[PDB]
């Protein structure tokens, strides 16, 4: 976690904790949601995300849930510094099938199966390995941009 | 530039404005023997290059080795995270910050 | 002999991937590499065949195997010498100054004897040629000597 | 040192002494990287920092150690005075084969080895001697920018 | 003598890049230069050789040698007479005004007796020859004696 990463959750839970005392309750978040249009919030999605936590959401048990779910989580610039080194010739986007065969020889991360569902939102650029940079920015910042 | 290649006698032949000159059924043989001794100054000299050539993949996984593991970790997240309220509503808000 | 090097040992758990102690005739090649010896690969396929042992069919290995291969390998780097690898590529190219034009030396050693991928030579190539396209096999040399 | 760096340690300092009495203890050191993002920062580091003082962390403590620290230190201003004067039509970045010869032959301190060295973190462009001005930058403030 | 001018050795600390103390034999002509001494580079050549010392195989140096080298050279000084410069290059162009044009100068001083390197010659015109072509070699030779 770098500082300004920190700084952006500190952001994030002061605009959905809008009763400013430092603890995120389900008022908050349903009150949030509506503000963000959602006037159907069940209560049940409110108790579903308070079932994660073991106690009151302040900023560090904030902190700590979001850490043990992002435990890979990687900025754009050091997946950008990454995929540079991919294509270390600088701006073409690398091939399809080079990213296919690269991931599954060298890690078990990179095996097939995964490699489709890469390809199953990330669309085909993307999930070719041909384009780059939107797949940086959608794992730093998730839905279609 | 052809001729480059092969464990051929260098010497059996020879070029010129129009063609090249070859020798037989004795420069022939010639050749013949010096084919063998390519193939050990060559299988010799290519040895080496193999190996070598490995050695540098070697140089190159092993910088790799954390490059991944940062790709690999940093999709995985996502995977888990896109789905989450609380994530999703970060997003829909990331924004209107500064 | 140990001189007993046990990190010949330590060097084979670390190229076994599946943590048996065993490792597949095809690794071997590359492995007498990484242990310091450089057997040609028509030389670790004859001594294979040599011991009608098949490297086309499935393969594991025993550390008591792998040791005597890389003994019978290692007398074989007597024939390891600089001078005749820099006089190579100096007759390999005209004028007093040791210089390949980029793609001779690329095209020459992928499609020459040994076939050498043109990944693996480009990662051969990444530094010591410029945007000249002249590559100084003196340097060159040197730094493949280096590993 | 010029006023206006003295005035950016005086700065750091007052940053880092979270107590403002005028000395920089562990306690202070800890907290303002409790406060950067460093939740697992050891005190063997701490340790490490105050090892290198011979008495309390004061404003001049402070500033004699960082001097004997930066003693060959220049502000990125006459960085591209001396960068100017090696690219005197302006504008371009100058070669990299011309850095590296006129480092050589004029001083032993622009020896090769430590050319090799500047490339290697001073990426290529700066290592080269075609850009400028993105060296100044890392010098005068380390790291990626 | 001494007069011990003491800021011979601290020059020698100057140039020498190891720190030993010992300045190899390629360098004491350019070191002779430096120290206020102009001996022709065949003259620095013939000393050498002279005493059976070859510039030819490694070289390392002492002081102690160093320092009578300087004052063997230090009598030669009395060969440098700003008459025969000034008149040198007031024969080499014709009319009563002390100008060479460019190139006359530049490929006289690389390639006419001791070669000098063009990168030399153009460091040694580089202000004192405008756009004109013309070298005014009265205010050139009176600021080549100015170093």
């Amino acid at each position: 976690f770098d500082e300004t990463e920190i700084e952006d959750f500190k952001e994030a839970f002061t605009v959905i904790d809008q009763n400013a005392d430092g603890i995120i309750d389900k008022d908050d978040l349903r009150e949030t949601f509506a503000a963000m249009g959602r006037l159907n919030v069940k209560n049940e999605e409110l108790d579903a995300m308070i079932k994660e936590a073991s106690g009151p959401i302040n900023f560090t048990v904030f902190l700590t849930m979001f850490g043990e779910k992002l435990k890979g989580a990687d900025p754009e610039d050091v997946i950008m510094g990454a995929f540079k080194v991919l294509d270390p010739d600088g701006k073409g986007s690398i091939k399809k099938s080079f990213l296919e065969e690269l991931l599954t020889t060298g890690g078990g991360r990179f095996t097939p199966e995964e490699i489709k569902n890469m390809w199953a939102a990330f669309p085909p650029d993307v999930a070719g390995n041909v384009d780059y940079k939107n797949i940086c920015y959608v794992i730093t910042h998730g839905e279609d941009a | 530039k052809l001729l480059g290649g092969g464990d051929v006698d260098h010497t059996q032949y020879a070029f010129g404005h129009t063609k090249v000159f070859f020798k037989a059924g004795l420069l022939g043989l010639l050749e013949e023997m010096r084919d063998d001794k390519l193939a050990e100054i060559i299988t010799a000299t290519q040895a080496r290059c193999r190996g070598f050539l490995m050695r540098v993949e070697y140089r190159a996984m092993v910088e790799r080795r954390e490059s991944i593991f940062c790709i690999q970790y940093n999709v995985r997240s996502f995977m888990n995270v896109k789905h989450w309220p609380w994530m999703k509503l970060f997003f829909k808000i990331k924004p209107l910050l500064k | 002999s140990k001189a007993a090097a046990d990190d010949f040992k330590e060097a084979f758990l670390l190229f076994d991937r599946t943590g048996d102690a065993k490792i597949t005739a095809s690794q071997v090649g590359d492995i007498a590499r990484a242990l310091g010896q450089n057997p040609t690969n028509a030389e670790i396929n004859k001594i294979l065949g040599n011991p009608s042992k098949e490297e086309m069919n499935a393969a594991a290995i025993t550390f008591e195997e792998f040791l005597p291969m890389l003994q019978a390998a290692a007398n074989n780097k007597d024939q390891g010498t600089f001078e005749d690898f820099v006089e190579g590529l100096r007759v390999f190219d005209k004028e007093g100054n040791g210089t390949v034009m980029g793609a001779e030396l690329r095209h020459v050693l992928a499609t020459l004897g040994e076939k050498m991928t043109e990944e693996e030579v480009e990662e051969l190539m990444k530094g010591q040629e410029d945007s000249n396209g002249c590559i100084n096999y003196e340097a060159f040399v040197k730094h493949i000597m280096s590993v």
